[PDB]
């Protein structure tokens, strides 16, 4: 792939805003570009259990 | 869409569960199963860049705990034409 | 049902005994006995969600102490239509 | 006899040792030899329960001392119907 | 293919290598190479949203070490239909 | 509308991002794009007084942090007739 | 050209990214990918001496930190005609 | 006939012409572009064999490093795309 | 010349460069490029015994320590007619 | 469905309440109500794995509190097809 | 390949073994062996610039320790039209 | 054979006695008698690879005690087909 970096323009709106639906933005973008960690962790149906 | 995403893993349980993650997370068409040999097994999906990236990110993040885990997770967005016969 | 359960063992002995546990603990048809390569052997079974879960629990528990035993074990609830050629 | 005996080892010299011990200890019908991959070789035979048990124990005894020796070997008294098509 | 990507460099060859990074990064249609005047050079491509995003990210990553280097790199998702006649 | 809105900037990408922002803010006809020289690029639109005022304001506060940014942004209420050969 | 560039790695992510380096570095065509065995996979490419050298440089730089990483790389420049059947 | 691309970009035309001289005297290259970018940026773009282009651009960059205002960029191009070619003179 | 010069190594990079050493060392003709398995690759050529000795020499100098390394270097002087069907 | 669930109670008061719970919490069909003798009573239903588990396991809930209480809570995934199902 | 490589050494022995290094390293044509005098022997090759580079590298790497050894090894990448008569 | 043995020394007294050693050593065809200049004299002989080895061994082992003695006793098994036209 090849995605957003620090020197990009025109894609700042949803950067620090919470996200509905599937995630595609990396965590590092919020880590070193936004101020706080995103308060949205997308769950999966692939639970992990033991017998 | 010519974007190519793909990952190998030790054991085929992670391979097929990650393939299901690929096809369920984003609209991507699978193009390859590969018995690499020596325990490496490769899933190979093809689609547009955004869908490929989202699907592979989700599948990789959901693949570590399953089975023996991943081997590598990286994506080439524009494979060359000559790579297609070597799919 | 379309519920997909499946196991990998290191060696064919744990593979077949896990398959026998699969088919004896629950009545679910097996769909595949594939050789991953290098010693990993995978067994693929289809059936309803509950029977698949019970059978996979039984097979995983019975496989942990034969030969090298289980290596990877997980379940897929709703496989997508196009992963059948990926099986 | 529908009882299934079988044994797995590393290398084919111990596998032939095991098969010879099978056919020489108890008159159990040989079914197949399978290459698991990566050095694992397995042999599958059928017979009645007591003959299968004696044959497999004798085969383990004869095979432990040759090559890498036995790696995995177990017996099923009541193999399920749908298991046979997968072997 | 409607998403329009665009970038300047403080020099022609940084722009040329930026377009090289564009085409080696993802599928892009470099529609325009323009001389701003005094040394600034613009290149503009067309492609999908994520495609152009990753392409320009790669271009900016590979541009700063070329001559004077990067000066401006930001992209639009939905270009206005009247602009291209002026482009 | 005959009111004229014009924007100066350093390079085409700030120019065209500002132009897209202002055209989206208010529907004005992009009359011209001119390479002033030495890095100066200007965009010329025409429309109604309030619409063009709002569009120019939006382009101004939207394109400030693109590259080197805005250079000059002022408004003309009633462009006079003989300015048309300059337009 | 007939010069033989060629890369060894563990896994198909490094294999195909090395192929991408091949096809993005210099004018070099791959004569074939190969599953060596035990997880080893190689790529064999044909082109001019400087071309294959640039290709192998790109593959080595983009390969060593992917998955297990590059295992081997070598730069045959005049493959004798007697070796062609081996490839 | 190699499609390997090489450049010299300079602050001023004197280093550009000296670099082109070194291009031709260093290795086999065909000159396709001499372009005045504007404001003193001058670009010379040649094509040829990958090693030939590498050696030529290296020798030119070494020669024109000081001349006039000096060198600005010596960024060798690995391989242009089929799509890049129309933008560089087609 | 009918004597066999034949070499085993880990990975295909040393095998291919050893084949190049074969074909540039002395008069030989390769008749085998065998994938043993688990990364083991064999290269085997025909020639007279002095030529194959000098060839195996050259194969050995640049193989034990290139790539993943050499396993074994060997000379056959009298290929038995019974061995021929195996080759 | 073919899965067999069964519940055993000291006294038939819990048996009847448990059977009503069986048929209310899920749609499974009762196949047997048998007086074991000396007070023990066992009722057996058939259904799918999920329906049986939901019914049987979470069905004798007002059982330990009613009358003399529960004895055993038991589920069977796939009973042997040929002999016992007529029982 | 019009690039000219050439190596001169002390004695014909290193000269011609370096010539074989030329011919087996990359694509070159041995266009001349010359007797400078007092034991100085020169060998000339033509080919691609990268091919010439690799050739002369291998030739020096062969001729260091041959007899009294190398004295000088050099390249002229693009000789002018007035040097061809020097042969 | 196709192998070339060849030996050089100060003067030809060692060269001619070394040629006698060539002939008494192994079946070899003397083809060259070259006065390099300043005292270097070289003998070029053709024969089988092992014959070449024995020949050069004997010549060197007989050359040290005469005149200035050996300077370069080289051995080569297959020169490329473009080398002997210069020989």
């Amino acid at each position: 792939q090849a995605n957003r970096s620090l020197k990009t323009t025109g894609n700042e709106a949803s950067t620090c805003r919470t996200v509905t639906g599937t995630q595609y933005m990396g965590a590092e973008v919020t880590g070193q570009f936004c101020q706080d960690k995103p308060k949205y962790k997308q769950p999966i149906r692939a639970s992990v259990t033991t017998t | 869409g010519i974007a190519l995403g793909m990952i190998e893993t030790r054991g085929l349980v992670p391979a097929i569960e990650a393939a299901d993650a690929m096809t369920k997370a984003a609209e991507v068409r699978l193009i390859g199963r590969e018995f690499v040999g020596g325990g490496y097994v490769t899933v190979l999906v093809r689609g547009e860049t955004g869908a490929v990236n989202a699907a592979v990110r989700a599948g990789a993040d959901a693949c570590e705990r399953v089975g023996d885990g991943l081997v590598a997770a990286h994506i080439i967005a524009r494979p060359h034409r000559e790579v297609e016969p070597a799919l």
